[PDB]
Parts: C-alpha cells; structure tokens; sequence
C-alpha cells in the first residue's frame, strides 16, 4: 500500500485538503517502516497546517474573547472547543512520533527533525495550556528541543530558529532568544558556501527569519 | 478591493511590506493583502553573432558546445584584468541549474569568454523573430525557471548589471537557463531594459535586475518589445527615465491572470526602495502557477466584501 | 435564540471556520422564519466557502487526473470521485433547506429573488461535476429568479445585477451558448450604468463591484 498511501498524500496536498493527507500519512507512519526523506517532509507539513488551521482560529476567537456581554460565554465555550480539537490533534502526533518515529531512525538526522517536531507540537500546547498544564508541558517540549542538537543545514538552522521563538514566546527570555537567533546566524551568514547543492532556496530564508525576527525583538 | 480573512497554508510575503505573512487576509479580486505583533516559525518547505550586449559575440567551439565572446572598449588593464580574475573567481565556481555553466577564461589579452550554449533558440527568438504560440501555463513557468535562477545570482549577490530578453535561452521548451550574467568589468547594444533610475544618470542596483526583469515579464505577456509604437530609443529612452513613460498595461492579452498584470506592475516600481525582491517574485509566481489551475474560466458573483474592515 | 445561533455563525465566520459556520445557519433556518438580511447574508457565505473549498479543490484533481499508468489513474480518479460525492452531498443538503423552510416562507419580495438566485448556484455546481438534466434545474430557477427580480426590484440592485451575473455565466460554462451570455450581461450591465443617477450608498459599493466583475466577463467572451 505504501506507494498509494504516498500517493493519496501527494495529491491531496495539491487538493488543499490537508486533513485528509494527515489521516493518510500517518497510515504510513503506522506501518512501523521507516519514513523516507520525502515522506518525513509529507508528514510534517500535513500536520503543520493542519493544526495551522487551528492555531490562526483559536487566536482569532480569543482576540475577539479579549476585546470583549453575554455572548462571551459562547466565545469561551467555542474557545474551549478549538482547544480541544487543537489538543487532541497536536497530542496524535506526539503520540505517533514518540511511539513510532524517535526510535526508528537511528544516526540518521532525521533523528534531529522529529526531536525538533516534539519540541513544536508541545509548543503549541504551550500556548494553549493555561497556567498549570503550562510548566508540565513546557518542560517537556524544551528537554526535546534542547536534546535536538548534533553547519548552515536547513534543519540546524530551522531548529535554531524555531527554538529561539520557543524561548522568546513563551519563556519570555530574550537574552536566551537574542543569544541564540544571532549566534546561529552569524554561524549561517559567515560560512554559507553550502547554499546551491543545499537548496539555498530554504535556508536563505529562515537565515532572513532569523534577521527580522531578532530585529522584531530588538 | 475587496477582502477576507485567510489562513495561509503555504510560503506567502505580505505586499505591503514583503515579510513572511501566515495569518492574515487576501483582496479577494487583487491577491494583495494589507499589513495586518508575533514572532515568525519556521515555515514549512518542499563565426560571428554581434558587438553582444558589451562583448562582441561568437559561435566559438570547443570541448562542451563553448561558445565565445571578447571584450568590447575596456582596455586589458592589469587593474580590470584582476577585477575580471575576480570575477571570474566567482562565476567559474557557482553552478545553477537556470544559470548557463561559465567554463572558464581566454588565456590571451583582449580577455573573452568561454561559455557553453544549449540548442534552442535565446528567448528573444521565441518572442520577436516569432511570438511561439504556446500554453499560457508555460510562460509562467519561464517566469518561474528565470526567476529561480536571477533568485540564486541574488544568492550569491551576482548582480546582471545589463540583464536583457537575449541573454535567456530555452532548451527548447525543457527549461531556461541564465547567460551574459557578471562580468561587470567589461560594461561602458541596445537598451530598453535600462531602470528609469538608471537612464535618470550603483545603476548596477541589486534591484535593478529587478526592472529588466519586468521588461521580460511585458515581452511573454505582450509579444513584443515595450512601446509598440514609439519605437526611437533615444527619443524615449531619456524621457522613460524622466517621469514621462512607462510600458502600456492594457497591451497584455485579456486571459492572463489578473495578479501577473499587478506583479509587473509592483515589478515595474520606479522608486528603488521596494521594488520587490525575487524571493517574493518567486513566491508570487510559485502562486500563481497553481493558482492558474484552480482559477475558473470565467468569473461568478464573489462573497460581498464580507470580511473587510 | 437566534441571537445566540447567529452569533456563532458569525464568531465561526471570521473564525475561518466554514464548516461549523454552515451548521449553525442550517438550525437558522430551522426556526422557518424568515430570515433578516443579515442571516440570509451569512447563510449564503457560508455555504458558498463549504462548496468553494471542496468545488475548487475538484477542479484540481480532475486536472491532475488529465495526465497518463493504472495504480495513478484510478487512485486519482477514486479520489476525485470521493471529493465530487462530499460536493454532491453538501449541494443536495442547502436545496433541501432552499425547498424545505427558505423559498415557502420568502414572503417579501426581493427574499424569494436571493432563494431561487441560489437554487441556480447550487444546481449549477452539481451539474458542473455531475444525465444531469440538473442543468435545466438550474435554468428554471434562474428564469424563476429573474422573470420575478426584472419586475419588483431596481436595475442598480446588487441582487438583480449578481443574479444576471450568475444566470449569464451559467449559459456559458453549462450550455456553452455565449451568445446568450452576452445577451445578459450586456442588459444588466447597460441597465444599471443608465441607473448611476441613484444609487444606495453600500450597494454603491457591492454594484459597482458586481458591474466590473459583470464588464470583465463580458471582455472574456466578446474577445
Ligand atoms: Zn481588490
Ligand atoms: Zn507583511
């Protein structure tokens, strides 16, 4: 099956209809085999925008909580709805990649990307979490975030990146983010070389994110 | 315009200020989306030719198809000559697949050029010895595969310095690929994709591949040369440049999509500042390459302005 | 009540979030009332994005099931005909409310003109994907919509102009008979320009808006 369910992924994400490629693709993840370089990326990009999807909508209705009065029980209540489709979609794929994934790559660097991914999807628990799931949670997503270590690969500098933004966000620590997001720059902008065979396409990119994000917090 | 709010599920830059855009709106007849604080992620990935534009240009020959051409006025100076080795030093190490492969140097004086030239014809060909008819879809994906390579002569900070519709070439119809690129030693033809900012007299501007790249976009969508009709270089040429003149929007053909006509004319910006950069051109035409799939035949009755401020 | 599924509706809206927008609506309209202007707005978008989504993710699927070997083609094909099953589905649905509790009780005259206006879009889109004597279906309620709307309501209203938008491009994309495309457009068009002496000032808007998306089909077949 496992060319088809590639197969199904791959047209869907040209039909935009990115919850199906993640009911899919995670068939493919359930197999137990290891995940080609391609079909890593396929994964991670379904269950990016799929919880994308729910991230933008659970800001958006509590942008509109805040600046808000009855009706703000049914905003909570619908708060609390997309929160919980959040939860329960971002805790499946933790749960698929921590019972399938982590352990199944060993020294490939893919086992850097799904240490990376635990990191992201508890991180998007921590901007659900209130106050006491919080620490819990965020503990969690900086012990894998911190293990996600091993130059100017897209990945090192997309962790770095990603990792800086987890600790401006949500540590609210900016010496730690500034601290990192330019070291990890410098180590980009000073070597690059790398950048035709290594797709600069990428990494140029989220070397600039890296830029304007800390011009954002500087 | 009109406006709603959209998700955006893929790479996507914010017209008004070129960042990174995830959450925001769209102008639902226009693409364009206002500037409407949080941090960025990571975002998801997956014999003789002519004098030439300032090198006299030959069908050279040797091992690989190496075509040949020579500098023009520049004098063999040993301080230009080092800037040329300079130069040199960098084309002859970079390799694109939308960039011809520069091979090496002519070990003579009087430097020239060793280059390899793919059969089928420069893109000037295709347009003005015969506007080939062809599939819309493809003319963007000349955009595209142009686009992709200026992208990395930008990554490497290679500026074209004399970027022109010649100087593309087509494999017939397998890709395109990036001549006359560098070599700004040899420079002070014929010039209608000078910038405005340029003939107003760094012209050689990082965005100034910008414009000529615009012209190119006016050359696929209009078949033709800019200002059909007002054809005398030097009568325009000064007065394009001082405000007066800019290419006729109107003259491209009615199916194309309406955002390239507003990409070109973003493209064709006079005030250097925010001409957009390739990265956002490409992200633009990465849209509308699979925008023009999904896009109907023919309009219907939109949603009223239901999400606008 | 409605105080409270509306403001749902209109929470989910901006919310993004179509697909619980429209069921909210749906209970809107199980109360059989008419609707306000207002929820019979919501209602339409809602189920416009609900189709928009799925019609236009079709179009791209029976655009990469163009291309030709077996195990490709008939999985591109089983999951075009998975999407066009949820599109059919979803049509079938808003009909149902348009003759069950909208169009029965669209007692004010420019009500029944968005209703039966809708009951073409809808037909339209299934038969676009769909034996589909549904384009007839759809015929019906457009000339429904438009012998009413060419009587009771103004030249310059954005409901006559965009019912006239809708009915012409269905004569186009469906029966492929432009010259009749043009015949509409080139009324309403013609009709409301003469009508500019007044206008109310949203319609202002939507009219103008509708009259340039009206002139630019014209452009597309006249050409
Ligand atoms: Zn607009
Ligand atoms: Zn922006």
């Amino acid at each position: 099956d496992k060319n088809e369910l590639v197969q199904k992924a791959k047209l869907a994400e040209q039909a935009e209809r990115y919850d199906d490629m993640a009911a899919c693709m995670k068939s493919v993840t359930e197999q137990g085999a290891e995940l080609s370089n391609e079909e890593r990326n396929l994964l991670s990009v379904a269950y990016k925008n799929v919880v994308g999807a729910r991230r933008s909508s659970w800001r958006v209705v509590s942008s509109i909580e805040q600046k808000t009065e009855k009706k703000q029980q049914m905003a909570r209540e619908y708060r609390e709805k997309i929160e919980t489709e959040l939860r329960d979609i971002c805790n499946d794929v933790l749960s698929l990649l921590e019972k399938f994934l982590i352990p199944n790559a060993s020294q490939a660097e893919s086992k850097v990307f799904y240490l990376k991914m635990k990191g992201d999807y508890y991180r998007y628990l921590a901007e659900v979490a209130a106050g006491d799931d919080k620490k819990g949670i965020v503990d969690q997503s900086q012990q894998a975030y911190q293990e996600a270590f091993e130059p100017t690969h897209p990945i090192r500098l997309g962790l770095a990146l990603n990792f800086s933004v987890f600790y401006y966000e949500i540590l609210n620590s900016p010496e730690k983010a500034c601290s990192l997001a330019k070291t990890a720059f410098d180590e980009a902008i000073a070597e690059l070389d790398t950048l035709s065979e290594e797709s600069y396409k990428d990494s140029t990119l989220i070397m600039q994110l890296l830029r304007d994000n800390l011009t954002l917090w500087t | 315009h009109n406006f709603v709010r959209k998700t955006f599920f893929t790479l996507a830059f914010c017209d008004f200020c070129r960042k990174l855009l995830f959450q925001g709106f769209r102008c639902q007849t226009c693409g364009y989306k206002f500037h409407q604080d949080r941090s960025s992620s990571a975002p998801n990935v997956h014999q003789r030719i002519g004098s030439g534009s300032f090198g006299t240009v030959y069908k050279g020959k040797w091992h690989g198809d190496v075509a040949v051409k020579m500098l023009n006025v520049t004098a063999p100076t040993p301080q230009q000559l080092q800037a040329f080795k300079n130069e040199v030093g960098v084309l002859r190490k970079t390799r694109h697949v939308n960039i011809l492969l520069f091979m090496g140097y002519s070990t003579k004086p009087q430097l020239a050029i060793v280059t390899q030239w793919c059969e089928g014809s420069s893109l000037y060909h295709h347009l003005h010895i015969i506007e080939t008819k062809f599939e819309m879809i493809k003319l963007i994906d000349i955009a595209r595969q142009t686009a992709q390579g200026m992208d990395y002569l930008h990554a490497k900070s290679i500026i074209h310095r004399d970027l022109k519709s010649n100087n593309i070439f087509l494999h017939e119809d397998l890709t395109v690929k990036i001549g006359d690129f560098g070599l700004a030693t040899v420079k002070s033809g014929s010039i209608l994709w000078m910038a405005p900012e340029v003939i107003r007299m760094n012209p050689y501007s990082f965005q100034s591949d910008v414009y000529a790249f615009g012209i190119v976009l006016y050359e696929l969508m209009t078949g033709q040369l800019p200002y059909s009709n007002i054809n005398n270089r030097d009568q325009i040429i000064f007065m394009v440049g001082r405000g007066y003149l800019s290419p006729d929007l109107s003259k491209v053909r009615s199916n194309c999509p309406k955002a390239m006509k507003r990409l070109m004319a973003e493209c064709l910006k006079k005030k250097r500042d925010e001409r957009p950069l390739f990265p956002q051109i490409l992200a633009s035409i990465e849209l509308l390459a699979r925008s023009l799939p999904k896009i109907h035949r023919s309009a219907s009755e939109p949603s009223l302005n239901r999400a606008g401020f």
